[PDB]
RNA sequence: GGCCCUUGCGGUGCUCCUGGAGCGCUCCGGGUUGCAGGUGCCCGAGGCCGAUGAGAAAAGCCUUCUCUAGCGAUC
């Protein structure tokens, strides 16, 4: 439409962590206290702060399916916490660098920008978090890394730093079946102009988002007992 | 040399009494070594440290620039310097052979030889053989060595020219020797058999190189400055680099898995080659140069300071920077027809070219406008104008009118303040 | 992006990628950029909340007591700083001070009052002038496009000396001397 | 190399 | 576009995975099966049609069901026919009477039809068949011989 | 009908050494080819993102320097 | 790989005793052979272990056997 | 156009892009409007009557029935496979190349060379093979032809001197040649 | 939750949306919310699942008069 | 070591021709649809509109 | 002045070191990292004009999109 729906007041200093999860599609943010901030645009307060690290977090970062969340910060610890309900740091691990970044595929493998050192950790992902034992691939950059991601749908990793960008081969990183109809990589320019009005037609209010995708479904129950009244 | 915690390539030159290192990506400084007492004769490197010899003490220096460790205990010049893990080898000039601790700077083990008998003239360590060094001799005959048990392992009776050079080649067993007589014998040192022999008449061979960016080509050196291409595949002659340095070849080796090579000499030039084009052609990508020839005239330009020029026998004139020689440039040589040397280039036009210059004076003061420097070259009567914006020779050429010939000459030049006048004195007497 | 059918724009009504007129008012903005060449949109943030100012003193000094001395002097100090920019046409009443807007300031600039000067028919060409160093205000010569020119300083704008334009303009008049140009 | 430091 | 072939592939789905429960077929040879039967499903189903591709259909349908039949008296399993048999010539005889419906003059389909109705569709079929050439293939005196033949 | 990729040592060797050459060699020309490194130095480190669809990819320059561009094939 | 590839389709002079004996080196606690280790057993590699290890990295860094070597 | 350059040097054979799309197909005896329009099994039907007609003339050639002209190469695609399956195949069409060169001034060949163009893209893989197989005939229209199907725009290419003969669409001189 | 606070405000906007009276014959809210769970898009669902559950209650042929039942078609 | 990375072949997701249609494969995987409640009410919202 | 396979004549393609702006590498050493208070920012078109005013005019490349017309719905 071209209008903003809201503007909140962090009420937190300054703001340079951020990320979103595309299950909840709540947003966090990463201050020096050491909490992580989950925000909807509906609310003017914070929906939940959770204190992550003993020093300030730099890096912040969830999962494609929403259930795990992994947090770096200044204390060289790299957290995974479980986002289902239970909030609690699955893994610990204690580093030589300071992971600057963090990012998620779309199979569950989590990679760290130390520097100019990126390390990726790999696990079974069968209902698991990735394990922080023993890292998967290592790579050395020409220059300190400043940004992280991993292609949707291909077994590669992007990686931006000072002297330029990098591609990397990382196998098993990509989801192997995409649907034509939701992202097509070989999509011409009449199946991308159908797909955006389908999708335009389909847009979610920003009120409805929530911590439960599925909170509409349930019954609204103080309204029942008022109408009981 | 290569480098840790940076992927790239270093190389180091002599320059009299300190050393240079430079990045082989842009030839740019980066470091520059403390002075020591003698000229330095012989130099190695194993990443770490660099290794310099003068007189009959040879130091180690850390971070390209200081000294951490010094060795002394021996009585005669050294030649050869040889990095053997935390060890160092020195060969010294009546035939000691004493293998040093880097750290401790004790003597692990001294050996002798014979100087009749075997004077070494080179040594090579072998890849992948532990605690053997291979040992050539002027006479021929060539020993392999075990330092840790200190016994004699084999000796090759070899050929009765002399070695000259000895060079790993891209296998585990195989080494390639140089002779004096210009021949190149490739050698299997495990079996004892000679895979292939290669010639050049043009002198003792002084340096080998193996291509490694998977083409089959060997580099060998010559005294008169020529390097000639043989592929080890087929046994032929590729193609010969003529005058690739106009003095003596001194080191050529072939960048790692790249198809560039690194050449010096004592022409006081360091050059990069490219071996890109159609055939084989080796091109001139990039280069450190400075004079090639004992300097004539050297005078301070400009009141800050920070540039002298200078001329010397090469018919060149050049700006050396005071403060970092990012800031060197060269004027170009004395030539008349311009024009025509860019259709032919510096070369098949020496006939355009000048005598050497012997005074010049220069001005600072309208510079931009016009020339600022004149200059009076040997046995001739004009002088010639350069300029130094345009960093190349002037458009003038002052003479009398009245005199063609050349048995006068101009013997003394000056130039005034303000830069609008020049004044020339005759061997006649005359001043204009 | 394709042409909305007739269901399809009942529901899809109010949508616009290109037109956001209630957000950043970018149509309105783009015209006075292209009329009076401006470099960076920041050169007309400054000349618009710097109008705001003008016209807030105006209003707050329009409620003070008519038979006020620190209104009178007020208002007659206002519109003499105003008028000696060029903003306001004539020193009248407090009314004319509430016509002056961001383009007040923009038809102040050098290039568009070379442009009324006859010294170039082109607001492009003006631009290029100043930035080639072919124009002067008295001895100095300016080269920065964002120069507001003063009335009393518009009288002093002319083409630099020893300048290829002016010797065309010479040259067309008959009055070429290689004398006192060149020199 | 493998060569002890000392002796 | 893909839905009605996703609708096909779907229905050709059960006897595909009754195969691999029969051990005629291994779960390679099912996936290459659904290959080629998706790829010959694009062909019929454009906005632009040819003769050819529906023949390709039926002659790839029947040479499947001639490896099956083949592959069955090996086995020696002759159970669940209906399964699998009459689904393939259930398809086979609809995409008959698509391309009968759309080329109606031309004969030799009709006789290739014909040919199929008789090795491996029931009587009943055939004779529905028959009245549907007849119908529109009157002034033909031989083809009324051959259904008084048959 | 895809399967995901996979890697996996042999002879006790790790993963973790195992350098970006040694996987281009053994891996098809298709999947080869998407291994590149861009040198731009004379501008400030970069930002990247990718397209919802990984088709595309776009990346700024702290210095400034903003373009997008097919990354599959090089076209700009 | 194979598979489709198909359808398209001496006595040493010298030996060192201190070789022939099989004793054991520090790859670990040594600054150039711990980059080679590849398992964390490989502390202590024997004589013969550590030949082929060298050689290996050896032909690595070249890029393989040169056709002219046999 | 810095990045350009390094993007422009950074191209592949392997991700062109007309690889991922069917709005313009390289085609010996078509133009590309109606070649877009042809199908896998009618392009493998006229080369393999190409090369049934071959046989007839020169027997030697039924070797190459086997990986170029069956089913296994009719499904195979160069991309998929690794470096070593492109080098054998590399070698088995500059062979293939090799023996067509005597014959390419007759149709079957053509045919052939068509087909091996739609199935494994040699103007973009084996231009160097290519080259070698049409230059003895290079006073030719045919010769014209092949040199229009490759891409040798750039100046720095190996074959940039050919490039006049696509533009105009006339056969080599034997002057420039020499 | 050891170190976790939860906003227990309650989102007002969303809550409007969400339905109000448990509908009959629903006796438990729990009871209501099993039906809702299932989607029925084509996105979400195959094809031949997308028919069965849009399937109408009611058809029609669109020209044909429709006469009143007749002893289960005598 | 044993490496595989994923190859698409472009004659199977690409059309033969121009008089072809284009391929659509499709997946039903949860994880790619997400918002299965809040998607299908606004669709249903707009039914009622229309 | 000098030039002798030349030219008061013209053109190309690569190489030529970032002040801050490719840092970190002799040895030694890196192991047990051992919820103060923040309410921002943006929103003016009127000509003491020139000749409509991203002046005007012409060629070659990509991007976005509009109309019909067949064709497809027969199982």
């Amino acid at each position: 439409v071209g209008k903003i729906v809201a503007a909140l007041n962090a009420r937190a200093g300054r703001l340079d962590v951020m990320s979103q999860n595309p299950y909840n599609a709540v947003i966090h943010l990463g201050h020096s206290n050491g909490t992580v901030s989950l925000w909807s645009p509906a609310m003017k307060e914070p929906l939940a702060k959770i204190l992550c690290h003993r020093g300030g977090v730099r890096a912040v970062a969830v999962d494609s399916t929403g259930t795990y969340m992994a947090t770096s910060g200044l204390d060289h610890q790299l957290k995974i916490f479980d986002l289902r309900g239970t909030y609690q740091p699955l893994s610990t691990r204690t580093l030589p660098h300071g992971a600057g970044h963090l990012a998620f595929s779309q199979r569950g493998l989590l990679v760290a920008g130390m520097g100019d050192v990126v390390n990726i950790w790999a696990g079974q992902g069968k209902a698991s978090p990735p394990s922080l034992e023993q890292p998967y691939l290592t790579h050395r950059l020409s220059g300190p890394v400043h940004g992280l991601q991993f292609c949707p749908f291909e077994d590669v990793l992007g990686v931006g730093h000072t002297g330029g960008i990098t591609s990397m081969l990382v196998p098993g990183a990509g989801e192997p079946n995409f649907d034509g109809l939701e992202s097509n990589p070989y999509r011409s320019r009449k199946q991308r102009q159908e797909w955006e009005v389908k999708a335009l037609l389909e847009k979610v209010p920003a009120e409805l988002i929530c911590l439960d995708p599925r909170a509409l479904a349930e019954v609204d129950v103080i309204s029942l007992e008022q109408g009981k009244k | 040399r290569f480098s840790a915690l940076k992927r790239r390539f270093y190389v180091t030159t002599c320059v009299g009494k300190s050393f240079h290192t430079y990045d082989v990506q842009k030839l740019s400084l980066v470091a520059v070594s403390n002075s020591v007492p003698q000229d330095i004769c012989c130099m190695a490197a194993d990443g770490r440290l660099v290794f310099a010899a003068y007189g009959n003490v040879f130091s180690a220096f850390a971070r390209n620039k200081e000294i951490v460790h010094t060795f002394k205990g021996h009585k005669a010049e050294i030649h050869f310097l040889q990095p053997f893990g935390d060890h160092i080898i020195s060969v010294d000039t009546d035939g000691i052979l004493i293998i040093w601790h880097i750290y401790s700077e004790e003597e692990y083990l001294q050996l002798t030889f014979d100087k009749s008998v075997f004077k070494i003239s080179a040594i090579l360590h072998p890849s992948t053989y532990l605690n053997k060094i291979l040992l050539g001799s002027e006479q021929g005959s060539l020993q392999l060595w075990n330092v840790k048990s200190n016994k004699l392992l084999y000796t090759f009776p070899g050929w009765k020219v002399g070695v000259t050079a000895l060079q790993q080649a891209p296998a585990v067993d195989v080494v390639a020797i140089g002779l004096m007589s210009g021949q190149v014998i490739i050698h299997n040192i495990k079996f004892n058999e000679t895979l292939m022999k290669f010639r050049q008449d043009w002198g003792p061979i002084t340096s080998i190189s193996f291509r490694t960016d998977g083409h089959p080509v060997m580099a060998a050196g010559s005294p008169c400055g020529h390097i000639g291409l043989w592929d080890l595949e087929d046994k032929k002659l590729i193609n010969q680099m003529r005058n690739a340095h106009s003095t003596a070849i001194a080191g050529l080796t072939f960048l790692h898995r790249e198809p560039l090579l690194v050449t010096n000499g004592a022409d006081n030039a360091l050059r990069i080659w490219i071996f890109d084009g159609p055939t084989g052609e080796g091109r001139l990508l990039r280069f450190r140069m400075g004079h090639s020839a004992p300097l004539t005239n050297i005078r301070y330009y400009g009141q800050n300071g920070q540039q002298i020029l200078s001329a010397s026998q090469d018919g060149t004139l050049q700006s050396f920077s005071t403060v970092h020689e990012k800031f060197n440039k060269s004027l170009g040589h004395g030539l008349i027809n311009k024009k025509r040397v860019k259709r032919k280039g510096l070369q098949n036009t020496m006939s355009v070219r000048l005598p050497p210059i012997t005074k010049f004076a220069a001005e600072e003061a309208r510079e931009s406008d016009w020339d600022g420097i004149i200059a009076c070259h040997q046995g001739k009567l004009s002088c010639s104008t350069w300029n130094y914006q345009k960093s190349t020779i002037g458009a003038y050429f002052l003479k009398p009118k009245e005199l063609k010939k050349d048995d006068i000459t101009a013997t003394a030049v000056d130039i005034t303040s303000c830069g609008n006048f020049a004044v020339i004195g005759l061997s006649s007497g005359t001043v204009d | 992006v394709r042409k909305l059918k007739f269901h399809e724009q009942k529901l899809l009504k109010q949508v616009d990628f290109l037109n956001w007129e209630v957000t950043d008012h970018n149509l309105h903005e783009l015209r006075v950029l292209r009329r009076y060449r401006l470099q960076r949109r920041e050169d007309y943030t400054r000349y618009n909340q710097l109008s705001r100012a003008v016209r807030e003193l105006a209003r707050r000094l329009r409620d003070l007591p008519e038979r006020d001395q620190f209104r009178v002097r007020a208002s007659a100090a206002l519109l003499d700083k105003l008028y000696a920019l060029g903003l306001v046409p004539t020193r009248g009443s407090l009314e004319l001070c509430d016509f002056v807007t961001a383009s007040s300031f923009c038809r102040r600039r050098l290039p568009t009052v070379l442009l009324k000067l006859r010294m170039a028919q082109h607001l492009q060409a003006a631009v290029a002038f100043v930035e080639q160093g072919h124009v002067r205000v008295g001895p100095d010569v300016v080269t920065d496009p964002a120069f507001l020119v003063t009335r009393s300083m518009e009288d002093f704008v002319t083409w630099v000396d020893s300048s290829k334009i002016k010797r065309h303009v010479l040259e067309y008049n008959e009055e070429r001397d290689d004398f006192d140009l060149e020199a | 190399s493998t060569l002890p430091t000392c002796s | 576009m893909a839905e009605i072939i996703q609708e096909r592939i779907e229905d050709r789905l059960p006897e595909l995975e009754q195969l691999e429960r029969i051990g005629l077929f291994s779960h390679a040879e099912i996936k290459a099966i659904i290959k080629k039967a998706s790829d010959l499903e694009y062909k019929i189903q454009r906005r632009t049609l040819f003769k050819e591709d529906f023949i390709n259909y039926v002659q790839y349908e029947i040479n499947l069901l001639e490896l099956i039949q083949r592959r069955r008296t090996r086995i020696g399993y002759s159970f669940k026919k209906d399964e699998i048999e009459n689904s393939i010539v259930h398809r086979v005889q609809g995409v008959f009477q698509r391309a009968s419906a759309k080329w109606k003059d031309d004969v030799q389909l009709w006789l290739s039809y014909v040919a199929f109705c008789k090795k491996w569709a029931t009587k009943t079929r055939l004779s529905k068949v028959f009245s549907a050439m007849l119908a529109i293939h009157s002034n033909k005196p031989a083809l009324w011989i051959m259904a008084a033949k048959w | 009908a895809e399967e995901p990729g996979f890697l996996e040592g042999e002879d006790g060797e790790d993963t973790a050494k195992i350098c970006q050459a040694d996987i281009v060699e053994a891996v098809d020309i298709a999947s080869a080819a998407k291994h590149f490194d861009l040198n731009l130095r004379q501008f400030g480190p970069y930002r990247l993102n990718y397209s919802r669809t990984g088709r595309h990819l776009a990346f700024g320059g702290r210095r400034g320097h903003v373009a997008a561009l097919d990354w599959v094939t090089k076209k700009l | 790989e194979d598979a489709l590839l198909r359808r398209l389709r001496k006595k040493p002079v010298w030996v060192d005793e201190e070789d022939e004996d099989e004793e054991m080196v520090d790859m670990m606690n040594n600054r150039f052979r711990k980059d080679m280790m590849k398992n964390a057993s490989e502390s202590k590699l024997s004589k013969d272990n550590l030949k082929k290890r060298l050689k290996e990295e050896f032909q690595h860094a070249m890029g393989g056997v040169p056709a002219w070597a046999e | 156009t810095s990045l350009a350059q390094q993007l422009q040097r950074l191209a592949l054979p392997q991700s062109d892009a007309s690889l991922l799309s069917r709005d313009e197909v390289a085609s010996l005896l078509f133009d590309p409007k109606e070649a877009a329009t042809i199908d896998r099994d009618t392009a493998f039907a006229i080369g393999c009557t190409g090369l049934e007609e071959l046989l007839g003339i020169d027997p030697s050639f039924e070797q190459f029935e086997a990986p170029l002209f069956s089913q296994l190469a009719k499904t195979l695609e160069r991309s998929v496979q690794t470096k070593a399956v492109n080098k054998q195949l590399d070698e088995n069409i500059s062979l293939f190349l090799i023996h067509l060169s005597p014959y390419f001034l007759l149709k079957p060949a053509q045919k052939c060379l068509e087909w091996l163009i739609h199935r494994f893209h040699i103007h973009l893989y084996n231009q160097d093979s290519l080259i070698a197989c049409v230059l003895p005939y290079h006073e030719t229209r045919i010769f014209v032809r092949v040199i229009q199907l490759l891409k040798i725009n750039n100046s720095k290419h190996r074959w940039f001197w050919l490039l006049p003969v696509k533009q105009s669409g006339v056969p080599l001189a034997k002057g420039t040649l020499i | 939750l050891p170190n976790v606070i939860i906003n227990e405000k309650r989102n007002i906007h969303a809550a409007a949306h969400q339905v109000r009276v448990l509908p009959y014959p629903f006796t438990h809210h729990w009871q209501f919310e099993r039906t809702i769970q299932t989607p029925i898009g084509s996105t979400w669902n195959t094809q031949r699942a997308f028919q069965k559950l849009t399937t109408p209650k009611v058809v029609t042929k669109p020209g044909h008069i429709i006469n009143p039942i007749k002893a289960e078609d005598v | 070591m044993k490496v595989k990375m994923l190859s698409r072949n472009p004659d199977n997701y690409v059309r033969e021709t121009k008089l072809d249609l284009q391929r659509v494969p499709r997946n039903y995987d949860p994880a790619l649809h997400p918002f299965e409640v809040p998607r299908e009410y606004i669709r249903a919202l707009n039914a009622t509109k229309l």
